[PDB]
């Protein structure tokens, strides 16, 4: 496990890697805002669905 | 019951270096130094407290006498051993010293073997990088010099290695003498005022060794006064082994180098024991020694030769002229020639000791030994001598008078009869003044001033001695100028000027000045005859006067006696002129005195100083005049005559050159000694002004003493300052030294006057101070001109710091100007002192101190702050740095060769346990170097310098720097702060590798010599100090000295290896260290965390369990409790550990190790939840408090201006923001700043820098938490915990959003908080619903939010656009969690009413950065149309959408991402049936129809993957928009628009084309939908009429076929371009399938 | 001042 931890290494700092967690959220609530923009126009669809009947 | 584990700790320890050993050497400094935190350590208080050191000290001949401890040694060497023991037992053998002190010397050599390492010769490398630097100063040995390789093979060799240890035992045993000497000293002679625990020490240790307690009305001295045989028997054995060295030491052994290191280290053995037997008898002055003692004393001393014959070589002079001087004193003291004269003339006895007086042979002895040493022709016996013939000459007249037991003596030796033999002992004395001159010697190596050999307390208990004698022999041989001149060098010593000060000491230092006025011998012979011969002998009276202002200054007692003899002389004395013997007649009374009185009415200097007719006088055969007068007033005048180049041939005769220097150097010291003692409580702040008034009296009211001053300079600049004699120069420095002294109390006219003076860059006359540079010699005539010239322009520069304020006669502009010309001086004097050539180093090291003292001064004073204050001394600041960050290429190595030569001159200065003036001078020059390359490095960091051409001579500094601790363990912590800052500027500018410039070996010895941070004291200044420079080695580019520093070559002696012992302990550990040691840890994980994490994580049984210990019992409020300032340590503190905790469970989650710890630590957080996110702390009341208060009281200053300009790293205590340290020397100047009972503006600004600190450790903290919690969200995404886990999410966000609302912290200090803390609270939000775990109560979230949104000004287009997005996100995703969720409606109906509509119109009026705006504000509505409280609100939400009348804006941005956001939003809109009946009124069918989309819509271009962006974007706005929007306005009403439709359908068949086109053998399959619904609908409709639907333009067939074509083969063409971050569509595509199905079927 | 050392003279002292 320590072998390929060391081989597998970057040299810089840590508390940078971590910060990508920001970025990839960023990232992310695009496609989860899509999602639910989605999920809402099929809701809204099926309203319409069971008002005509 | 006294054993040694303190004294002799096991080997265990020593070797694993679990407790380092306190060898002598840390107790001889620490009590050398009288340093308040190692004495008070804990380690250093255990060993002294205990009673086998007291045994020990109590008899230092048991330490090294010759035992058999054979059994003792066994069982300690039992339970690398071999080779310590083998050591070990070889010494023993060797020397007569036990086995166990010869192990304990092993095991302190073993643990010192760095420094005696680096204080071997360098390499050649380091010569090279030396020769380099130089381009004098040749203090190398390159012919002897050799490579590091052959230099560490010979160092292990053995015989080298025993060198080694036997220079170590000399040392130790030097080092022993040296600290119990002063500890006795420090014990006897304690000093008042000191702290606490240096007193209860004291009194702790006199209880338990000497049973001396100072509550007891008589102490006993028993103990104490034991003390002298004890050592007086050790100097026996001392001396032997000077005049014999061991016999069964090897021969190879005894070199030459080998012998003058035992000469000298036996001479400083004598040296030590005769101080401690001084100190010992000194305690009881009064009464007598046992005379049994001083019988073998003198018995000892007579064999010896009083050690002349091992002081003897002129090798040891330096050794020798002290040990003479100190046995002569203890001799003396010994004799008691004071005590011995009473006993003879009173005949009481004392009862406090039989005296030898009573013994004959001990005065045969006494007698003989006396002519031994006379006839041997020595110099040390000169006053031991003429003190015993003046005790004969008083024996022999008191047989005389008795013409008992001494009478045996004088007829035992023939010394009955004749008296020849002590009175040419004492002629032979007398003759030439020799006896007088040794006196002199042995004071100036026995006084106080840096030149003496002992401490000041030693020699000013020495002095005694020598003052008892010349009392003694006063009235024995008459007045005379030899006396005189040697009472004055034993009284004064020779000091300087700056030598005095007001630091409060012992009533016995102050005894031996005193005495001069308690005596009536000293008072009535000495005092009063200077008095009297006065101005005629003017060095005298001067001298007493300058050393009884120094000594009296904190004597309330005795503080008037200098200002009282100097205003009110009792007589004048001074040389006659001829002129006036027509002006005098004799009185005829006493023709032996020679009385007379003046006949005609004298008029001197003809207010103006007159005599009265009538007045006595008396010829002292000169004449002596008995009239009540001011001598400062006389001396001002005579001053103002000699300046004025005036002479008056019936008036007295002017003062001398060196008579006139001597007169300003007093009246300098007498003006410091007032101005010093007026600031101290209880004196008058008028007694500078009064003396100044005093001096000025009598004088032309167009000048005063101060013009007078000025007047000399200006008649003694005229010429070149080279063509000037020795005694012009003395004048020079004595008036510079009284513009010092005038500056405290007349700053402004001593400003005025530097304004023009002429001598700094002033005119282009000669005279100038810079050009006395060049290769000159500096002897001490010309060095106390510039010497004290350096320090009066310190001074200047320190008064000029006070820019806050007595300033009557100055400007800005004067000040600055004068500030550039004294900048400009002292570089010049700092680029020509490398040339000329002094007496002396100690004149050379003052000066560079001084020098390098005003540098800093004046650098650290123009950054500390950055307002209008620092202004006087900018230009001057600016100067020395573009001076000395970018000089020219070809004068770049002159003004570094001084601090390299320096370097030098301290690594090759060998140790030596006397002379702690010239010790404590070069500390304090290295120190002050030191600072001076610190300050130098932050300043190049700051302003942005990208090339520092001074890095690489500090590079090659360091190098040397690396080697300067092994000489003195005082330069460890600020070497290693330079180092810390050479590294800070090596990091923001791979650098220079520094492996290069220190080499393998000696960088392995100075990181096995630093990684122990302060273990033998466990201080915390040097521990901090230690850590930071850790931190900040690691946190640079330095890769070689990190890996040999953090692996100690897993670690195992590495600094980690101690760290973490430290860590274990937080909980009881101060805070403070806690907060350095947290920063080196995260500073090794961030850049080195493969070894840092994996040692954790191999020993976290210790490490978690504390850290869980220290968060449970962690309050959030802890102000309101005991303690204010631990509130931002402890903070701080939490914020590193779990800062550490995030990093090592982001490291454990990549290893996939994350889940058990998480869940482990997530039960700990709740400090966290009590003071996070919350930054409430502020308190922005007492802030505004204390803000307006200093502005009522300080118009001109504001608080703001004591921001700090980043210069140098923020401290996390009282001075975060606020500049304490020179606030307290700015303001402390008018009453306020001080305070009743510790209160004012001080207490006010600390707890405000305190808040600010706390809050600063919030943030931190807040940062922490926030990557933890982020990375914890990840974590946690199974189903477990969740309620713990919602809870602590959703109290964060709530103390966010009340935060939000709450106070605000300032912009200017901290960072803007929005945008910052909020986006934390969106992705908790975003997560929580991606794991759709929320609780839906959203009732009183949103008001929060709401609030906010509607108290942020609404910069929906300003700058705070990030924050306006992030808040839009924030009520988005808090909207969709409620939509999953009535009392709800209300609640969300705001948004929809004053938020959405505010700002689309907001955003359509700016349209006329847009894109993504109106996108989210699109978003945000589609997501709260979905509420279910909505669904049954829509007649109340249709008039307040409605009266906004949106659809008209939104039509008209649709006349293309901009169409496409508004055509959303209006679909958006249509979602409800009166919207969408609005909607599908005919207001749209006209810009539906007119739009000039259509342009592009009526091209074929348009296509889903059409190569042309607008026709793809034309395509997809039609086909993702358009359909819903035309099904929901359909749904309205579809009878009445079916030919609107149809219409528009016939009227575009390229998008039906291209739609039923491009799916042959998702969004489209939508499109089928709506078509088969429209069509259904238009044929239902059509049933009934035909004028409507003229055609369908739509066919069955192929979408029949299709469909059925298209019911794993259907992943050929599904390439999802959008969405990429996540079974998603088929389900969806099979869904509207079962529609058509239901719609067409 | 006087003889250099006095030696003979008497006085109180």
């Amino acid at each position: 496990d320590v072998d390929t931890y060391l081989s597998n290494l970057q040299t810089k700092t840590t508390l940078s890697m971590i910060a990508d967690g920001l970025e990839r959220s960023a990232r992310d609530f695009d496609a989860f805002l899509e999602e639910n923009v989605t999920l809402e126009w099929e809701a809204q669809r099926k309203r319409i669905y069971q008002h005509f009947g | 019951t006294l054993t040694d584990r303190t004294y002799l700790p096991p080997l265990e320890d020593c070797l694993t270096g679990r407790t380092v050993i306190l060898s002598w050497r840390l107790v001889a400094s620490a009590l050398e130094d009288a340093d308040l935190a190692r004495l008070t350590s804990p380690a250093l208080s255990t060993f002294l407290r205990d009673g086998f050191v007291h045994e020990l000290l109590k008899h230092p001949a048991r330490v090294f006498e010759p035992k058999d401890l054979k059994q003792e040694f066994e069982t300690k060497t039992s339970s690398g051993v071999d080779t310590i023991k083998k050591d070990a037992l070889w010494l023993a053998d060797a020397v007569a010293i036990n086995q166990v002190a010869a192990l304990r010397i092993v095991l302190i050599e073993y643990q010192t073997r760095a420094h005696s390492h680096l204080v071997l010769p360098l390499s050649t490398q380091d010569v090279a990088n030396i020769q380099e630097a130089a381009g004098i100063l040749s203090l190398l040995n390159p012919a002897s010099a050799v490579d590091a390789e052959t230099m560490w093979c010979d160092f292990e060799t053995e015989a080298r290695r025993r060198e080694r240890i036997l220079a170590t035992y000399l040392s130790e045993r030097r080092s022993f003498t040296a600290a119990v000497d002063a500890l006795v000293t420090f014990l006897l002679h304690s000093a008042p005022g000191q702290h606490k625990d240096l007193d209860s020490l004291r009194r702790a240790l006199l209880k338990d060794a000497f049973a001396f307690d100072e509550d007891l009305d008589v102490p006993d001295r028993s103990k104490l006064l034991t003390m002298a045989p004890t050592y007086m028997n050790l100097v026996e054995d001392c001396i032997a082994r000077a005049q014999a060295l061991p016999a069964k030491l090897g021969e190879s052994f005894k070199t030459e180098a080998f012998e003058l290191d035992w000469l000298r280290t036996a001479i400083t053995e004598a040296v030590h024991s005769l101080s401690i037997a001084f100190q010992a008898l000194d305690l009881d002055t009064p009464y007598f020694a046992p005379h049994e003692l001083l019988s073998e004393w003198f018995e000892l001393m007579n064999s010896s030769l009083f050690l002349e014959s091992i002081l003897g070589f002129e090798v040891v002079a330096d050794l020798a002229m002290p040990a003479r001087s100190l046995v002569s004193a203890i001799c003396l003291k010994m004799l008691n020639i004071d005590r011995t004269i009473q006993f003879l003339h009173d005949f009481d006895y004392p009862d406090g000791e039989e005296p030898y007086l009573l013994s004959s042979q001990t005065l045969n002895k006494i007698h003989t030994a006396v002519t031994n040493a006379v006839n041997s022709g020595v110099a040390a016996s000169l006053p031991v001598a003429f003190a015993w013939s003046l005790i004969v000459h008083q024996m022999h007249l008191g047989y005389q008078e008795r013409a008992s037991p001494y009478d045996d003596f004088l007829r035992e030796q023939r010394l009955d009869n004749d008296i020849a033999p002590v009175e040419q002992i004492a002629m032979l004395a007398t003759s030439r003044g020799q006896v007088y001159q040794v006196m002199s010697e042995m004071a100036l190596c026995l006084g106080t001033t840096h030149e003496a050999a002992f401490r000041p307390a030693v020699g000013a208990r020495a002095r005694l001695v020598f003052q008892d004698l010349l009392k003694r022999s006063a009235y024995l041989i008459p007045y005379q100028d030899e006396p005189v001149f040697s009472l004055l060098a034993i009284l004064a010593t020779g000091r300087q000027y700056w030598d005095v000060t007001d630091a409060l000491s012992a009533s016995s230092l102050n005894q031996v000045y005193t005495d001069m006025l308690d005596d009536e011998t000293l008072f009535t012979q000495f005092t009063m005859q200077a008095i009297n011969r006065f101005p005629y002998e003017f060095n005298p009276f001067s001298v007493l006067c300058r050393v009884l202002a120094a000594a009296l200054i904190t004597n309330k007692d005795k503080a008037d006696v200098v200002t009282g003899w100097l205003w009110r002389t009792p007589t004048l004395t001074v040389d006659w002129n001829p002129a006036w013997d027509r002006s005098y007649e004799l009185c005829f009374e006493d023709e032996n005195t020679n009385s007379f009185r003046l006949t005609r009415d004298v008029d001197l200097f003809g207010e103006r100083f007159i005599i009265p007719e009538g007045t006595l006088g008396r010829f002292v055969t000169t004449a002596r005049l008995e009239f009540e007068h001011s001598a400062l007033a006389l001396l001002g005048k005579r001053l103002e005559v000699k300046a004025a180049e005036e002479i008056c041939d019936s008036g007295m005769a002017p003062l001398d050159v060196d008579e006139q220097a001597e007169a300003v150097a007093m009246l300098a010291t007498v003006l410091r000694a007032e101005s010093l003692k007026s600031t101290a409580k209880g004196g008058d702040p008028e007694a500078p002004l009064k003396f100044l008034k005093e001096a000025s009296r009598l004088l032309p009211h167009n000048k005063d003493i101060l013009t007078v001053i000025s007047d000399t300079i200006d008649g003694l600049v005229e010429k070149e300052l080279l063509e000037l004699d020795g005694p012009q120069i003395a004048v020079l420095a004595s008036c510079l030294q009284f513009l010092h002294a005038a500056l405290a109390v007349c700053p402004g006219r001593v400003w005025a006057y530097m304004s023009r003076c002429a001598l700094i860059a002033g005119d282009a006359r000669p005279g100038r101070l810079s050009r006395i540079t060049g290769s000159l010699d500096m002897y001490a005539e010309r060095f106390d001109l510039l010497s004290s010239a350096v320090k009066l322009f310190a001074a200047l520069i320190d008064s000029a710091a006070c820019s806050a304020v007595p300033w009557l006669g100055t400007s800005e502009k004067i000040l600055s100007r004068v500030a550039l010309a004294i900048a400009q001086a002292a570089l010049d004097v700092y680029e020509s002192t490398t040339t000329w050539r002094f007496r002396s180093e100690l004149d050379r090291s003052i000066l560079v101190r001084d020098v390098v003292g005003l540098m800093h001064k004046l650098v650290v004073h123009a950054h500390t702050l950055s307002s209008h204050l620092t202004s006087t001394l900018s230009p001057a600041a600016a100067h020395i740095i573009s001076s000395f960050l970018t000089p020219p290429p070809s004068a770049s190595s002159l003004r570094f060769q001084p601090l390299l030569g320096t370097l030098l001159v301290a690594l090759i200065t060998p140790r030596a346990t006397l002379y702690p003036g010239q010790s404590r001078i070069l500390a304090e020059r290295v120190t002050s170097v030191l600072a001076f390359c610190t300050s130098l490095l932050r300043a190049a960091d700051f302003l942005g310098q990208t090339h520092i051409p001074l890095q690489t001579h500090l590079f090659q500094s360091a190098c040397l720097l690396a080697r300067l601790p092994a000489a003195n363990a005082v330069y460890r912590a600020p070497v290693l702060e330079l180092l810390r800052a050479l590294v800070e500027v090596a990091g923001r500018a791979e650098p220079p590798s520094l492996l290069g410039y220190l080499g393998s070996h000696a960088a392995r010895s100075f990181i096995s010599l630093v990684e122990g941070i302060d273990k033998p004291f466990g201080r915390v200044e040097h521990a901090v100090v230690t850590w930071r420079f850790f931190a900040a080695v690691i946190r640079n580019r330095q890769q070689w000295m990190a890996g040999c520093l953090l692996t100690g070559r897993v670690g195992e002696g590495s600094v980690l290896a101690a760290a973490m012992e430290r860590l274990r302990e937080v909980k009881s550990l101060d805070v403070q260290e806690a907060v350095a040691v947290m920063d080196f840890v995260v500073s090794a994980q961030n850049y080195w965390p493969w070894t840092i994490f994996a040692v954790r994580k191999e020993k976290e049984v210790v490490d978690a369990l504390r850290g869980y210990v220290r968060g449970l019992k962690a309050p959030g409020m802890v102000m309101k409790t005991d303690g204010a300032a631990a509130a931002a340590f402890q903070a701080r503190i939490a914020a590193y550990v779990a800062e550490t905790f995030a990093m090592q469970l982001y490291h454990m989650r990549q290893m996939r190790q994350a889940e058990k710890f998480a869940g482990e630590l997530v039960a700990d957080l709740d400090y966290f939840l009590r003071e996070g996110v919350m930054v409430w702390g502020y308190n922005a009341s007492l802030h505004g408090n204390f803000a307006r208060n200093f502005a009522k009281r300080f118009p001109g200053v504001e608080v703001d201006d004591f921001k700090r300009t980043m210069w140098l790293p923020r401290e996390l205590g009282k001075g975060y923001y606020y500049a304490l340290e020179v606030a307290e020397q700015m303001l402390g100047f008018d009453a306020g700043w001080g305070g009743v009972k510790q209160s004012g503006f001080r207490k006010e600004m600390e707890t405000a820098n305190l808040n600010l600190s706390l809050v600063e450790a919030q943030v931190s903290l807040f940062h922490a938490w926030e990557y933890l919690l982020l990375e914890l969200t990840l974590s946690l995404l199974p189903k477990k915990e969740n309620a713990a886990f919602a809870r602590q999410v959703l109290q964060v966000v709530e103390q966010c959003l009340e935060a939000n609302q709450r106070s605000q912290p300032p912009e200017n200090i901290f960072v803007v908080l929005g945008h910052a803390r909020a986006g934390l609270a969106l992705t908790l939000l975003q997560r929580l619903a991606d794991a759709n775990q929320l609780p839906r109560d959203v009732t009183h979230l949103l008001a929060l939010v709401s609030s906010a949104i509607h108290a942020v000004e609404n910069p929906f287009g300003a700058n705070d656009l990030p924050y306006f997005r992030t808040l839009l996100k924030i009520l988005f995703v808090v909207l969709r969690a409620a939509k999953q969720g009535v009392a709800i409606t209300q609640q969300v109906l705001t948004i929809l009413d004053r938020v959405v509509a505010r700002c689309f119109r907001a955003l359509a009026a700016l349209v006329h950065t847009a894109p993504e705006d109106l996108a989210l504000i699109t978003a945000i509505l589609q997501a709260c149309l979905s509420v279910p409280g909505i669904e049954q609100c829509q007649v109340q939400v249709l008039n307040i959408m409605a009266a906004h009348d949106v659809f008209q804006v939104a039509v008209a941005l649709f006349s293309p991402v901009y169409g496409e956001l508004a055509l959303l939003f209006l679909l958006e809109l249509s979602a409800l049936p009166a919207l969408a009946e609005h909607l599908a009124c005919d207001g749209l069918l006209g810009h539906l129809a007119a739009a000039r989309l259509a342009g592009y819509m009526r091209r074929t271009n348009v296509g889903p993957f059409a190569e042309n962006a607008g026709a793809a974007r034309c395509y997809a706005i039609w086909a993702k928009c358009l359909l819903p929007l035309l099904l929901n306005i359909l749904a309205a009403l579809g009878s009445t628009v079916a030919p609107e439709v149809a219409w528009v359908l016939n009227q575009f068949p390229n998008l039906l084309q291209s739609s039923v086109e491009r799916i042959e053998p998702l969004l489209e399959i939508s499109e089928i939908h709506s078509l088969a619904l429209l069509t259904r609908v238009l044929a239902a409709c059509r049933a009934q009429n035909a004028r409507d639907v003229p055609e369908v333009t739509w066919d069955g067939a192929k979408v029949l076929e299709c469909v059925e074509y298209w019911l794993k083969v259907l992943r050929e063409r599904l390439v999802p371009l959008g969405p990429r971050e996540v079974n998603r569509l088929e389900e969806k595509a099979v869904g509207l399938l079962v529609g058509v199905r239901e719609v067409l079927e | 001042e006087d003889s250099i050392l006095q030696p003979g003279a008497f006085s109180a002292n």
